[PDB]
């Protein structure tokens, strides 16, 4: 349940408080309140403190950036045990080396890309420009164009002086190797005209379009030749540097983040002349974790562990789940919705009780359960190796903690999902249709397939009755808890609404079980009249004009529990039919392609399992989180998370 | 998400408009006459005092009140379509914040023009320690600004390269998004806007030697890469070649001012042709564009009447 | 009387009902647009009503067919 | 036989149901527009009511045909 | 007689009803656009009415087949 | 007898169902506009509610006809 | 005849009705777009009518089948 | 018996099903608008449900007709 | 047979009518897009009709099947 | 046996199916809106699910009527 | 003879008609997209025609089934 | 014997089919919005699937009644 | 050899027809999006083809069931 | 077989066809969004398929019910 907590009040010398905060941060939990409006100073940081914060922030930023450049991860590690100056003097060389290596790698890679971008055009241009690279009147101009539509530019060329500067594709089969060489700027005017008529200029960026043709091509080829070795050396040096500096960089990152957190926290204190004070909240069970640290304060600070506020106007009080080991691994399935207000109930324990049993009722195939056990074996082995489950396809980053929690949940599910299966036959699908170890009065076996689910006409009434019964239980418990919480928080309107809802539902259920069910309503007429009267009395005495439509909606939420029976029956019937067809095809037909029949049955069962397990798992939790939690409040008021103070890594 | 619900309200609001007589009668009045007439009109609801700053602030506030309510009061695909009408102010505010962060100026100096996002989001985005964090703070479910910021974020950090690629990618992404929904008029207006923006950018970068392909935008239909290269490289007859396209009157013009006036007239006409879909987005487009033109003309006439410019220099700006 | 009369009644009902559904389908969009225009200016109601009252032809013709069937049955 | 009045009933049922569907199909748009206009200016409600009350003239005919068919039952 | 007359009547009613539904569906959007145009410019009164009254041919054809069948029965 | 009651029951059921469908079709758009206007400003709640309730007169008319037929049963 | 005649009439009514619905479904959108274009530029009226009257071929193709079936009476 | 039972069953089933479809059709739009408004501001969750629940009367009436039919059966 | 002819009539009518509805559904959107492009540039009026008459093979096949059936009568 | 049970089974199937389609139509739009709001802010999943799973009451009531019919048969 | 021939005919008719409606429904949107893309860039007609002529497999399969039924007849 | 088995088969088919159509109708829009959001950010791949597999309850809640009838046959 | 040989045909026809209608309703949006993307870039034609020709699985399954029933006949 | 062997086929067809229609209506919008996103980035093909191919469950269930009925008759 939502853990009880108390406001720790503490105060001391304005100088000793800078180390008291360090001790508390290196200690356990405390959610620090803002504390500033206390008829006292807002404890604003000193100018040298502000400068210290900036230096540490720079250290953190540089460490993160250098780690990213080296490719290493940002995960914490052992702290950096150095001052600000030492940390800066350690981070500077690595940052410098990484910057230089990155610049060198970018230069080498860009040079390689540029050289390979125009290799064949450069070869063709070197071929054509064998005698007009440097000319007095005018120089040859290259033209890298598309396929040999060169007549398009030759139109404007012939409109100009065709008596010189003939252009055609000679090499570079990737395109037309165009270029023109002529005296005077008549070639330039022809180049403009050919651009108008369709032509492009081969002025590649850099030395390619800015140096003499042959020498530039030779330099480009030399750069393309030498770039491999430089790139390899740069990559090797960068990788080695990263491998050497990763641990130090992580230590620096942890130290910097811790120090910056401590400073920004120091900005939250209350203050006065020679004094500092705090007013954070800590869980009542966690008291010795703070006390065994804040006992050794320099002045032996006040450390007044004062009470919680009551439920009276304490919505700012932090909340944490505080559940026993049985229920905690299942808290993942319930944390994703709104947090509790403060004094309102925690639904965490209900789920481990009521979800796996419902799931086992939903799925009963012994073979499917064995398959689930094997999958759990794989996942648990992977978690045991501590290697996180990375599945990039669906963006899965399951850390080992989540893997372990899910493994525990799956084991507790498989227990009931096999027990209820063996309590209803349907082993490995419909294996009794080939060998009836489970059996029934149509063909008796080694053991009774009690409450057979395949035979719809027999057990349907029983299963539907059981489903609606469990639903009535859950909805009644939810309404009761709402009534109790409305009484405790002294919400008379809430208590009246809850009582009226329960009474009206009882009255409707009584009238229903009389009319729509069996006869002999002698012991039920009084209950029905009482329920209707209670509903009317509560509505009148609460004046909320609560919708009898809302009562009907609650009735629907009660009736919705039949979904368990429905889904279970559909899954069982489909699996049984598939297994029967497979057994028939394999043994009853041919009897030599038994391998083919078994393979077909296995493939069909596997496909059905893969396409239906998601809904099978989702339906129980849907019922829980849509009906019970909605009834018990638990989707309003939103709460306040219990953020502790610091202690990273 | 019912266009009829929005369109009836927009019809009432467009019925609350200032006639061409207001623009013609103020066209020969002093700043005090423009103030008194403005105060008597609905545009003078929030007109506080006197002076060009007061006129400008009042125009901004009235326009925000009566045109900034469009993305709210409508949801679903109706919202997803009407949101790609009023996005230029958001683009400008994000660009201004990016430039201020890049240079180093305080986040309390920018103007923070009223747009489609949240003002608190704009303020908090400046304090983001990474451009990715700024994008996330500015991220919305389906904002083209957020999508384009993510796209440009795959190119560079907070630099001029990111600043330019962001504008180019936002224009292209708005074009694509408008093409990705089945609204007859929105696709046409967005395509005409893309073509006009490409032509105006080509004219602005005239003689700069920049690569026409690299400066080009895609999405329009009244221009091509060849025409972009021609116009950028100085062939001021390319604008004479684009005849037949909706932007055909811009043949023989070679000045930036004339080109801007022509493109404004063409786009205003195309947006005023959207009044033919009374139960579509077209009436919304007509109301928005007419409101913007009214604001521009009002501000120009009020500045002329305030700073004492001559009549002949402003009358040519109320042509459309 | 008889199955003949019963089937005739079913037919008459189907005709009148389908005609009314068609007239309604038209009047929906026509009324929405006319409401918008009259909101923009009340001066155009002489066109809005004069355009929304036209689709009564569908239901009137359906009523004619139904009354003819009633007479014959 | 008894199929006479049985089918005569389904006829009036189809008539009334289809007329109500049509009036509802009109009243959706012709009322959403009126709600918008009333929100923009409360003085638009007066015309909005006359706009949303006209589409009753189809259900007010389907009822008449159903009444006649019931009368002949 | 009996089933013959009843089924003929049902056929006639269905034919007329479905034709009227088609006419109404077309007239909806056509009249919406016309109401818009006539609000934009008073000179569109002729063109809008001429475009909207055109799809009544569906109703004419449906009622013609209905009258022929009624004469047959 | 045989069909003489069952077909009347079917007629009543179809009538109620189609009239409820019509009233829901109306209520969808008229409810959406009401919710939007109220969320924008809480001053239009009364007019928004009256514009929601009026088209329920379609389902009120439809259930009267079904009751009349059932009483005839 | 008595048995085949009614089913023939039902088939004819179904054919005519479905073809009229198809023609209305086509003529709604094409007629709306045409009104819009003609309002934008009065030099497209010919292209509007030469598009709008095109799918009226569907109702003629259906009414031919109806006439053939009625001839087989 | 015989048909007199099955026809009443079909009538009841059709009535309940069509009322459910009507309620669903209205609830889609009303609930979408309410979800949008509540996500805009959490102070509208009153007038969200206080209007999203009103269309349930259109299913209550259908359930009442179903109960009356089951009583007479 | 007495009923074979009538059921053949119903089958032929259903085939022709459903084909006419399918062709009408395609030709609505295709013609709308076409009557846009040919208003934006009159050179598009060659591609528009060449796309708008393309789908009528559906109605052609439907009439072929219906003619085969009505021949086998 | 025979029709006496078949025409109850058909009614139960119709009730269940129509309720299911009604719930699906009600849930599509609300589900889309909820997905949008949850994507915008992951703190609205509570209201999103509460509004999305509400219309299952329709399918619940339909299944109740189906089970009552199956009991009556 | 008997009614087997007529029932087989109705089955073939429904098969061809429903497949035709499916092909038309696909072709509407596919053709609108094609008539946009080719009008924007006339080079893409060679692909737009393919993507608007692919939905003919529906009618091909429907006619195959109808031909099998006719051959059985 | 009798038509009991056939009518039970028809009821089962109608229930399963209508439930499948409803589940598809909801899953369409839900999955579209989910695909869009997951494309925008590949971290909502959980919430998208969670809110998309929820509507599949209608298919199972129909197949239940279908299997009950199959047992009773 | 009674009506069974005909009801089998009606079932086969309905199966193939509705399967084709579903495949068409899918291919509409799938192919419109595919055409848009291929017009944006001619490279994506392979993905467009895969997405547009995937939903033929439903039609193939429908033809499989129809052939099973026909071969049983 | 008599009426049983006949109407069992009608049930099987009405199941498979309606399931196919549901699967198509579900897969349409999802496939459109998937094609759009895959065009936006040529890496999300897996995440697009993992939501386009999920709604095949409805068609699989339809085929299951159909095969069960075929085995039972």
């Amino acid at each position: 349940m939502i853990a009880p907590m108390e406001k720790l009040v503490l105060a001391g010398p304005k100088g000793r408080a800078k180390e008291l905060l360090q001790s508390l941060q290196q200690a356990g939990v405390v959610h620090l309140e803002t504390l500033r409006p206390e008829a006292l100073s807002a404890y604003q940081l000193s100018p040298e403190e502000r400068a210290e914060l900036r230096r540490w922030e720079a250290v953190s930023a540089g460490a993160e950036h250098t780690l990213s450049l080296l490719g290493l991860e940002a995960e914490p590690a052992r702290p950096f045990p150095e001052g600000l100056e030492a940390a800066e003097k350690a981070l500077s060389p690595i940052q410098a080396h990484a910057e230089g290596l990155t610049r060198q790698k970018q230069e080498l890679e860009e040079e390689l890309a540029l050289a390979q971008a125009y290799l064949e055009p450069l070869e063709r241009l070197a071929a054509l420009a064998h005698g007009l690279d440097k000319s007095p009147f005018l120089r040859v101009i290259p033209f890298l164009l598309t396929e040999k539509e060169l007549p398009l530019v030759e139109e404007a060329l012939r409109k100009a002086l065709e008596d010189r500067y003939l252009l055609a594709h000679e090499a570079y089969a990737g395109g037309v190797a165009a270029l023109v060489v002529v005296h005077r700027k008549e070639v330039d005017q022809a180049k403009a005209a050919l651009s108008r008529a369709g032509v492009a200029e081969l002025r590649l960026p850099g030395a390619l379009g800015e140096l003499p043709l042959s020498e530039a091509a030779r330099r480009l080829k030399e750069r393309a030749e030498a770039a491999p070795r430089e790139l390899s050396e740069v990559r090797q040096h960068l990788a080695k540097l990263a491998r050497e500096s990763a641990s130090t960089l992580q230590s620096l990152w942890t130290r910097a983040q811790d120090e910056v957190a401590r400073l920004k926290a120091l900005e939250e204190l209350a203050s006065g002349r020679f004094g500092f004070a705090l007013l954070g909240y800590v869980p009542v069970k966690a008291k010795p974790k703070v006390e065994e640290a804040l006992a050794r304060h320099k002045e032996s600070v006040v450390y007044a562990f004062e009470p919680v506020d009551e439920h009276h106007e304490a919505d700012r009080i932090p909340v944490v789940l505080d559940n026993p080991p049985w229920a905690k691994p299942f808290e993942l399935l319930v944390s994703f919705l709104n947090t509790p207000k403060y004094g309102t109930f925690d639904p965490t324990p209900v789920v481990p009780v009521f979800f796996p049993f419902w799931f086992g009722m939903i799925v009963g195939d012994i073979g499917y359960a064995l398959l689930f056990y094997l999958v759990g074996r794989w996942l648990s082995g992977y978690v045991k190796r501590n290697e996180p489950l990375v599945i990039d396809l669906f963006a899965l980053k399951l850390k080992p903690q989540v893997i372990g929690k899910l493994v525990h949940i799956l084991n507790w599910m498989v227990f009931w999902t096999v027990v209820w299966g063996v309590i209803y036959g349907e082993f490995f699908g419909t294996f009794l249709e080939h060998l009836g170890v489970f059996g029934t009065p149509e063909h008796p076996g080694l053991i009774p397939i009690l409450i057979h689910r395949i035979d719809t006409a027999k057990t349907a009434n029983l299963l539907i009755l059981l489903s609606v019964a469990f639903g009535v239980v859950l909805v009644f418990f939810g309404l009761a808890l709402r009534a109790y919480l409305g009484l405790k928080h002294r919400h008379m309107a809430h208590f009246w609404e809850g009582v009226g809802y329960l009474g009206g539902l009882v009255g409707v259920l009584a009238l229903a079980a009389s009319y729509l069910g069996n006869l002999q309503a002698g012991w039920l007429q009084g209950l029905m009249y009482l329920g209707f009267g209670v509903f009317l009395l509560a509505v009148l005495m609460s004046r909320i004009w609560l919708m009898i439509p809302e009562i009907f909606t609650q009735a629907g939420h009660i009736l919705s529990h039949i979904r368990i029976y429905a889904v279970g029956a559909a899954g069982g019937i489909l699996a049984g039919l598939l297994t029967d067809v497979g057994f028939a095809l394999a043994e009853r037909l041919g009897l030599l392609g038994v391998l083919l029949g078994l393979l077909v049955a296995g493939v069909l069962h596997l496909l059905i399992l893969l396409l239906t397990t998601l809904g099978h798992m989702l339906q129980p939790i849907r019922l829980l989180w849509v009906e019970f939690f909605t009834k018990f409040g638990f989707y309003e008021e939103n709460g306040r998370p219990y953020r502790p103070f610091k202690s990273v890594r | 998400d019912d266009f009829a619900y929005l369109n009836a309200r927009v019809r009432v609001r467009r019925g609350t408009l200032l006639k061409e007589s207001f623009f013609q009668e103020a066209l020969d009045l002093s700043f005090a006459d423009f103030l008194r007439l403005l105060s008597e009109t609905v545009y003078g609801g929030e007109l506080a005092g006197q002076g060009l700053p007061d006129v400008d602030r009042a125009v901004l506030r009235t326009q925000a009140k009566l045109v900034g309510d469009l993305p709210r009061l409508v949801t679903g695909e109706a919202r997803e379509a009407v949101r790609l009408l009023l996005l230029r102010n958001d683009l400008h505010n994000l660009q201004a914040l990016l430039r201020a962060k890049a240079t180093g100026r305080p986040f309390e100096e920018v103007l923070l023009l009223p747009g489609t996002l949240r003002e608190e989001v704009w303020r908090q985005a400046y304090e983001a320690q990474d451009p990715a964090g700024m994008a996330q703070v500015l991220a919305v479910p389906g904002h083209p600004l957020a999508r384009a910021l993510r796209a440009v974020l795959r190119e560079t950090q907070d630099l001029a390269r990111v600043e330019a690629l962001l504008a180019k990618r936002f224009f292209e992404d708005v074009a694509k998004a408008a093409k990705g929904l089945d609204q007859p008029a929105l696709r046409d207006y967005l395509a005409l806007e893309v073509d006009a923006e490409n032509l105006r950018t080509a004219f602005k970068l005239q003689g700069s030697g920049l690569a026409p392909d690299a400066f080009f935008l895609k999405g329009g239909r009244f221009v091509d890469r060849v025409r972009f290269a021609r116009l950028m490289e100085g062939d001021y007859a390319v604008l004479d070649e684009l005849s037949g396209t909706p932007f055909s009157g811009l043949s023989g013009v070679r000045d930036l001012k004339a080109l801007e006036r022509g493109l404004r007239c063409v786009l205003l006409k195309e947006a005023k042709k959207g009044v033919q879909d009374p139960l579509g987005v077209g009436l919304v487009l007509a109301y928005v564009k007419e409101r913007e033109w009214e604001a521009v003309r009002l501000r120009l006439l009020a500045r002329r009447a305030y700073f004492g410019l001559p009549r002949a220099q402003v009358e040519e700006e109320v042509v459309c | 009387g008889g199955l003949d009369r019963g089937l005739i009644a079913v037919g008459m009902g189907l005709a009148v009902g389908l005609a009314a559904l068609g007239t309604g389908v038209a009047q929906a969009r026509i009324g929405a647009a006319g409401v918008g225009a009259i909101a923009e200016d009340r001066s155009n109601f002489g066109t809005a009503l004069i355009f929304l009252l036209l689709p009564e032809t569908l239901v009137i013709f359906g009523l004619l067919i139904a009354f003819i069937l009633n007479g014959r049955l």
